[PDB]
């Protein structure tokens, strides 16, 4: 059974509301599990307090970075990086949850929430979940972005976990 | 362009 997770989103420290995601563990269990564990924080680190640092209206919201010892960009629960598990799932429309990377097999913690169909990224980014409720929150976040990705207010994950 | 990378962000 696919796990559900939630982010409680804030804008300049003010809670806006909740977004929940279905994680497609039935298709990419390793990638889903990394995201789940970083959402609950059960390994001692994860998305809580993290921020959406690059938001491009019409495209997507990217976050999941946090500082760690011995490098940069985030770490996964399996190490500094892990393999592209598979590319079964495509970027089919708004709400899609998919992994940011720095090329092949460099998955960590960073991810993005699509606000459009992003077909050009199929085969290069592992899709692994989808917004379940609170797309209105993601649409509200999206307005705080810009063409170059800079946000006009600070968008954070005030809290997160599993439902 | 429209990419989602982690470090060397391209156009």
């Amino acid at each position: 059974v696919n796990p559900t997770v939630f982010f409680d989103i804030a804008v300049d420290g003010e809670p806006l509301g909740r977004v929940s995601f279905e994680l497609f563990a039935d298709k990419v269990p390793k990638t889903a599990e990394n995201f789940r564990a970083l959402s609950t924080g059960e390994k001692g680190f994860g998305y809580k307090g993290s921020c959406f640092h690059r938001i491009i209206p019409g495209f997507m919201c990217q976050g999941g970075n946090f500082t760690h010892h011995n490098g940069t960009g985030g770490k996964s629960i399996y190490g500094e990086k892990f393999e592209d598990e598979n590319f079964i799932l495509k970027h089919t429309g708004p709400g899609i949850l998919s992994m940011a990377n720095a090329g092949p097999n460099t998955n960590g913690s960073q991810f993005f929430i699509c606000t459009a169909k992003t077909e050009w990224l199929d085969g290069k980014h592992v899709v692994f979940g989808k917004v379940k409720e609170g797309m209105n929150i993601v649409e509200a976040m999206e307005r705080f972005g810009s063409r170059n990705g800079k946000t006009s207010k600070k968008i954070t994950i005030a809290d997160c976990g599993q439902l | 362009x429209l990419l989602v990378t982690a470090g060397l962000v391209l156009a």
